[PDB]
């Protein structure tokens, strides 16, 4: 870490849909472990960003 | 793998033609195409996806006929099955002025598997890439076939076949084992699109529009005709009751 | 990998026809041409192209018959073969049947034409769409035709070089020009809209509107020149 | 057959008379759990 | 993602597949508003017209319709933007320098 | 020469004399039943190699381990053959040149 | 298969017909062979969920039979009947199979009628091994007991010994080495020792080492002292009643040390002078066990 | 390395790898079949494995009349079966109105063999996967049982299976004809015939069959018939009782 | 071989076998009381023993949603399409000597 600086997903314009989908595979495991340690799943090990460059 | 592709002739090692199995893999690209085989009858529904909101509604089919008593509807490449049904008409024709009856059922699949076939056999061709789900009724009774690009069939009691065949097979399967008796064509008429709607979650990307089309013994005088009207909308207020 | 190409009777493993594909891309290399129509018309309006300032643009309409006519839009050779075949069919009507082509059965012919080359070894699909209009007795129709072969019937379309904007007028402007029945002039107007807008670096010139008509009691009518400029 | 039978007594395969066997390959396209099963074999019999 | 290894993305190891497309009309011209936060904004310019107008752009063209806007304010010699020189920065990127490559139309 | 004079050849096509050898040597150190045919094991398949005849035979006694039994029956010698059959085409079972 | 009209039918009409499960006893005082068709009927189905529901009527129903002293003799027949059939997948009846087995043990039917039902149960089972396995070697061991009392204790030694190289199934260490050790014990009265001796072989001795076996570990030794001791190799026996000495039943409790102790004494000196003899017999000095004894 | 890209064009050996890969291609619908002679009949059965429950079963076959007294049996794939199936019936047919007779065994066997041969020797079609096997009881010959292969190789046969698992049929049929001393089943009326076949294909490959997992054709004299699913049903408990 | 005796293949679950894998899971996490997952499950293809313990994962992100505390049959037939058609975009599935 360089502590790297927050630039916010509202200062990424537009792609609504993808923002969220990424936000459930990372951000919500960790938060919401809560729910993981009720629900009984496991954790998911990655997600992937593909598209067009 | 790597071979034996670039020609639609040439058999691999396994025993196979691989460009024959890349056939299959465009037809499941295809729209979601059914039948449901019913006891004096057999039921065709369609999905028909919306290009835009600019398409002009219930004027642009996937169902041909074939004489006036065979129902077919293709799943595949939409041109390619257009193609391969009007050979089918000039075909059932023949048969039609050589023997003064109309064609059985078995008489059909035999025939299109024929044409299916020749396009595998030979090196300047390109095998067909649609399946077509048809039957119709006769004197022995209802029939239902599916033939697959790869110039296959059998009978069904019912087939799926597109995107959407992952569904549909299985809604299917509960609808043999809630009904091993046959299921009356009306009442598959309201089945055959809550199974098309089930079926269209997997092209969600697109909306849709429910095209449903019979050919019945005793409700149609063995002649394949277009559902509308009441019939029509009574199917669609099944489906969307249920669905949600 | 692209070695499925080199050949158009050998399918890819994801299951496409890359030729064909290809085909489409030829399309939006040349110029736009706009299909929209009401029930009483059918209009197509066509961005002419000329090479230079003494050449005198090229054509893309060609009058099929009275009551048909189309547009094209990609290669110009491979344009005329299908104007030419749709041709044959509309004759044959009159001499055989009495009876004017109905654009629906006209479009499954054409659509076979296509299928013909797709089988075949030796040869290329078309590298031409076209939009085809007619009135017949059943009143107007629009198909739009891609080299696949499939015809589709539409309210409204476009096909060629940035067709998005033209496109995204007709989306909006749908049931305007749907619900106006009677008046020639305004279905003129609308599509001229439309076609202004699918330009990028570019402005109407007198000599780049064609204007071609089908109706209830409009003959085919091809417009060119001074003609378009009651409606420029 | 090939591990866990010759690992818990080589002295009925004396009697059959052929040499014990040892190997396995498991190959398979991948995610269908060949790392899995060695946990699995590794948990319940509970060797080195 | 064609020439990424079959052992390498399924289950197991990335589990979430995420696409992200070209993107949209709509998102689009929120792309354009989010780097103009930064700079000169005038209420001439409408975002939901240039929008529409650029049509096959992704989102890092996008952010050179913008760049490529204070490139043509600066070379009049304004210290203002005005919303003419945004349309001259579409046509500075689109893959074309405004040609198509015919013998045929 | 002065290091290899001699590059004597080891195959894997051999022939029907030296695959009914190595398997009844091999059939000469472990158990054997009345039925168990090994001399039509050299007949189906053609290009068999000498480390696939010790496949075969360890995994004969494990069929014959599976049922729990003492000697190797003539239903255990034919699935541990089916196992590790090999796939070539160097074979002749499947030909017309003859 | 592709219908599904025949699972729901035959599931349906097991739970019908035992609910008429007294109608039918009644009419079997009537016409015993009326009343057990009617059970056969369903059988005769395709699907093997549902024909193990219907075996269970079947046992029911059987019982009066087994109970009247001519009529098990259609027992025989009617095992013979279901079982060659189809067998009904394997599954229906093997549980046939182990219900017959209690009921004949609670009738207690005259000794002759015991064994040819048994005799007839493994006919049927000869060639199959697919789980008759666990049942047949418990069906068999009827036949041995019944054996003894009679002249025909030799005989019982050939049927058992034979029956357990064929058996073996999924049965559990303890009832395994029963049958082997009951096995050795017919094969002393055979007089075949060397026989004995094979049969012990085959169990590990490594087996004896948990406790649930611990009186099992008592009985074998003791059977291997019998059988070196009649070919009168004495240092095998010394060394076998060593083992039995160092078993915790034997060494804690007071009395039974005893016995073992000075036998162990009495046949090492008997032993041929070895190397052997040397370490084990100052091995047993060193004991303050022996003490007691004088 | 160039040489199964092309029908026509040898190995170094001497071999087609392409032809070769057909005779390879039989296992694709993964059944066996299994024809015998009796003294008065000629059997064939093969597998019915029915896979989905979506499919109807009566549909399903892989034995097919070609002509008053000629059936034919396929192992290998079903696009490939129908185009041997028609071939065979078109020529039954051309045989009977130009030579004015019925058409037996051999000629037809070796005239689809020699069509084989023909589609081998062009670059213009392939080869079919399918392996035929005719079945017949023959005018002047009898039983007759005669296979044609891929390249169009023939030979005539007592008994002959076909199939994946074919290798444990064929020991269970050498080791009846070796101890019997006969070339024929001197059962003397087909429902036993057929009980034996039945018996042969339980024991090699360890399975039970049922209604809907067999197909039996049968050819008797003078006539052909394929067996419903509930007469082969009566045969299985024929099997069963003794 | 003779290092290596058996070469034991392990191969896609079976259309009947994906349903016994997809079984033991459920018995893991929280549902509503499902059965007729184990059709959908059968029919529904490109899929391996990995991908079907995140068909479980991946009906728990619709849960967190919509606000549920078990796995619905919305939830659970949402997530199988899901998981299915990411497969068919990429993830071809290997070649196997
Ligand atoms: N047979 C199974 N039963 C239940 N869970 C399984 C099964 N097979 C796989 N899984 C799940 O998938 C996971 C991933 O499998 P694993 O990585 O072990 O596979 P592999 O086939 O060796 O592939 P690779 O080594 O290329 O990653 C396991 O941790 C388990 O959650
Ligand atoms: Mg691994």
């Amino acid at each position: 870490v360089d502590e790297k600086p927050t630039e916010t997903y509202s200062d990424v314009g537009g792609l609504d849909k993808q923002i969220e989908e990424l936000v459930e595979a990372i951000v919500l495991p960790m938060k919401r472990a809560d729910k993981f340690k009720d629900m009984g799943i496991r954790a998911p090990k990655g997600a992937l960003m593909y598209g067009p460059p | 793998g790597t071979g034996y592709d670039l020609s639609n002739s040439v058999f691999s090692p396994d025993g196979r033609n691989f460009q024959v199995e890349y056939a299959v893999k465009a037809v499941e690209n295809g729209t979601t195409s059914i039948g449901i085989k019913c006891n004096d009858g057999v039921v065709f529904a369609v999905e028909k996806l919306i290009t835009s909101k600019l398409l002009v509604p219930q004027k642009n089919v996937k169902i041909q006929v074939v004489d006036r008593h065979i129902g077919c509807v293709y799943s595949g490449l939409i041109p390619d099955g257009r193609h391969l049904v009007n050979r089918g008409r000039e075909e059932a024709a023949s048969f039609k002025k050589l023997y003064k009856t109309p064609i059985p059922i078995p008489a059909f699949a035999d025939r299109l598997g024929q044409y299916v076939q020749a396009h595998t056999l030979y090196n300047s061709v390109r095998p067909f890439g649609v399946s077509t789900i048809f039957g119709g009724v006769d004197k022995n009774g209802a029939h239902l076939y599916m033939l697959e690009p790869s110039g296959s069939y059998w009978g069904y009691k019912g087939a799926a076949t597109g995107k959407g065949r992952q569904s549909a097979k299985a809604e299917l399967e509960k609808l043999v084992d809630h009904h091993p008796e046959g299921l009356s064509a009306r009442e598959a008429v309201k089945q055959a699109a809550k199974i098309i709607y089930l079926a269209h979650e997997d092209n969600k990307e697109k909306d849709f529009e429910l095209e449903i089309s019979w050919c019945s013994l005793s409700e149609t005088n063995g002649l394949h005709k277009f559902v509308k009207g009441d019939l029509l909308q009574e199917a669609i207020d099944f489906a969307q009751k249920e669905i949600n | 990998r692209n070695n499925y190409d080199g050949d158009t009777v050998t399918f890819s493993p994801t299951g496409r026809l890359f030729q064909v594909e290809y085909a489409l891309e030829a399309i939006k290399q040349g110029s736009v041409t706009v299909g929209l129509r009401s029930n009483t018309h059918a209009v197509l309006v066509a961005l002419k192209r000329n090479a230079d300032e003494l050449s005198s643009y090229q054509k893309k309409i060609i009058k099929c018959d009275e009551h048909m006519g189309l547009s094209l839009a990609g290669l110009a050779p491979d344009a005329r073969v299908l104007s030419n075949y749709l041709r044959q069919q509309c004759n044959y009507s009159s001499l055989v049947f009495n009876r004017k082509l109905a654009v629906e059965r006209a479009g499954h012919l054409l659509c076979d034409k296509a299928q013909k080359n797709t089988q075949s070894y030796g040869g290329r699909p078309y590298g031409v769409g076209l939009l085809i209009i007619g009135y017949d007795k059943s009143g107007a129709h629009l198909l739009e035709f891609q080299p696949s072969g499939n015809v589709t019937e539409l309210y409204g379309t476009a096909i060629g070089a940035r067709s998005q904007g033209a496109k995204t007028y007709l989306e909006r402007t749908l049931d305007t020009f749907i619900k106006i029945d009677g008046n020639p002039d305004e279905l003129i107007k609308a599509g001229v809209e439309a076609i202004s807008q699918s330009l990028r670096d570019e402005s109407l010139t007198v000599d780049n509107l064609s204007i071609a008509i089908v109706g209830k009691d409009t003959p085919f009518t091809i417009y060119d020149g001074e003609a378009v400029a009651k409606y420029i | 057959e090939v591990i866990e039978l010759p690992l818990k007594n080589p002295e009925i395969f004396q009697r059959v008379g052929i040499k014990p066997p040892k190997g396995v390959l498991l190959y398979g396209p991948p995610g269908t759990g060949k790392t899995l099963l060695a946990k699995a074999v590794a948990a319940t019999i509970g060797a080195n | 993602v064609d020439v990424l290894d079959p052992a390498l993305l399924r289950s197991g190891r990335l589990d979430r597949k995420i696409e992200f497309p070209l993107p949209s009309e709509d998102s689009r011209a929120q792309i354009l508003q989010i780097h103009s936060r930064k700079m000169t904004t005038d209420d001439d310019i409408n975002w939901q017209e240039l929008a529409r107008s650029t049509d096959e752009f992704n989102g890092a063209q996008l952010k050179a319709v913008t760049v490529e806007a204070g490139m043509i304010a600066l070379r009049n010699g304004q210290s203002s933007v005005k919303h003419e020189d945004f349309v001259e920065g579409i046509s500075e990127v689109q893959a074309r320098k405004s040609k198509s490559v015919s013998f045929y139309a | 020469p002065g290091r290899l004079d001699r590059k004597i050849e080891f195959p894997s096509l051999r022939d029907r004399r030296e695959r009914r050898l190595i398997f009844g040597t091999i059939a000469s150190k472990m158990s054997l039943a009345p039925e168990a045919d090994l001399d039509s094991l050299i007949i189906r398949n053609d290009s068999l190699s000498g480390a696939v005849i010790a496949a075969i035979m360890q995994e004969a006694g494990l069929r014959a381990v599976r049922k729990n039994r003492y000697v190797i029956l003539q239903s255990d010698l034919e699935e541990a053959y089916a196992t590790q059959v090999k796939t070539d085409n160097t074979v002749d079972k499947f030909d017309f040149y003859k | 298969m592709s219908r599904d009209a025949p699972i729901k039918a035959d599931k349906d009409y097991s739970q019908i017909l035992k609910e008429e499960f007294p109608k039918i006893d009644s009419l079997a005082q009537n016409d015993c062979n009326s009343a057990l068709d009617q059970l056969l009927v369903l059988e005769k189905k395709t699907r093997q969920a549902s024909d193990l529901a219907s075996s269970k009527e079947v046992l029911a129903k059987i019982v009066d039979l087994l109970a009247s002293r001519n009529k098990w003799d259609d027992l025989n027949e009617q095992l013979t009947l279901l079982s060659k059939k189809h067998g009904q997948l394997k599954l229906s009846i093997q549980y046939m199979i182990q219900k017959v087995m209690e009921y004949l043990k609670s009738s207690k039917s005259l000794d002759l009628n015991t064994r040819i039902s048994v005799i007839e149960t493994i006919r049927v089972v000869t060639e199959n091994k697919i789980f008759v396995e666990v049942e047949r070697a418990r069906v068999t061991k009827d036949l041995v007991e019944i054996k003894k009392e009679e002249g025909k204790i030799d005989e019982a030694a050939d049927i058992l010994c034979e029956l357990q190289v064929e058996t073996y199934g999924s049965m559990e260490m303890s009832e395994k080495i029963q049958f082997i050790l009951e096995q050795m014990e017919l094969s002393i009265l055979k007089g075949d020792y060397s026989q004995a001796t094979v049969l012990s072989r085959k169990i590990l001795k490594k087996t004896f080492k948990n406790p649930k076996y611990e009186s099992l570990k008592l009985e074998y030794y003791n059977l291997l002292v019998k059988i070196s001791l009649h070919k009168r190799e004495y240092l095998e026996v010394a060394q076998y009643l060593q083992e039995i000495y160092q078993t915790d039943a034997i060494k804690s409790d007071e009395a039974k040390w005893k016995p073992v102790l000075s036998h162990i004494v009495y046949f090492l000196v008997l032993s041929p002078y070895g190397n052997l003899q040397n370490d084990l017999i100052h091995k047993i000095q060193n004991d303050n066990n022996l003490k007691k004894l004088e | 390395a160039g040489y199964d890209r092309h029908i026509t064009i040898f190995s170094p050996e001497g071999r087609l790898y392409q032809v070769e890969y057909a005779f390879k291609a039989t296992n694709q619908t993964n059944i066996n079949s299994l024809a015998v002679r009796g003294k008065d009949c000629t059997v064939v059965i093969s597998q019915k494995k029915v896979p989905d429950k979506l499919l109807d079963p009566t549909t399903v076959s892989y034995i097919f009349c070609i002509s008053r007294t000629i059936g034919m049996v396929v192992n290998g794939p079903i696009p490939d079966a129908r185009n041997a199936a028609l071939r065979a019936k078109a020529e039954a047919a051309e045989f009977r109105y130009k030579y004015g007779y019925d058409m037996p065994c051999d000629v037809l066997a070796k005239r689809m063999a020699n069509l084989s041969q023909i589609y081998t020797q062009r670059a213009y079609m392939r080869p079919l996967g399918v392996i035929l096997t005719f079945v017949s009881v023959d005018e002047e010959l009898g039983p007759s049982i005669y296979k044609t292969d891929p390249a169009g190789y023939y030979v005539g046969y007592k008994a002959t299976a076909t199939g994946p698992k074919q290798q444990e049929i064929t020991t269970n049929l050498e080791n009846h004809f070796k101890k019997s001393k006969i070339d024929h089943i001197n059962e003397e009326s087909w429902e036993k015939v057929v009980e034996f076949a039945i018996t042969h294909m339980i024991d090699a490959l360890g399975t039970e069959f049922s209604k809907n997992d067999l197909e039996v054709g049968v050819a008797t004299k003078d006539k052909f018939f394929t067996l419903s699913a509930e007469n082969i049903e009566e045969r299985l408990v024929a099997i069963a009782e003794q | 071989p003779g290092r290596l005796d058996r070469k034991v293949e392990i191969p896609l679950p079976n259309e009947a076998g994906r349903l016994e894998i997809f079984k033991i899971h459920t018995a893991k996490v929280k549902k509503t009381g499902e059965f007729d997952f184990e059709a959908a499950v059968k029919m529904s293809d490109g899929f391996n023993g990995a991908d079907i313990r995140n068909c479980a994962t991946e009906a728990g992100f619709f849960a967190i949603r919509d606000d549920r505390d078990h796995i619905n049959p919305d939830d659970l037939m949402k997530a199988v399409r899901k998981v299915a058609e990411v497969k068919k975009l990429e993830g071809t599935i290997e070649y196997q000597k």
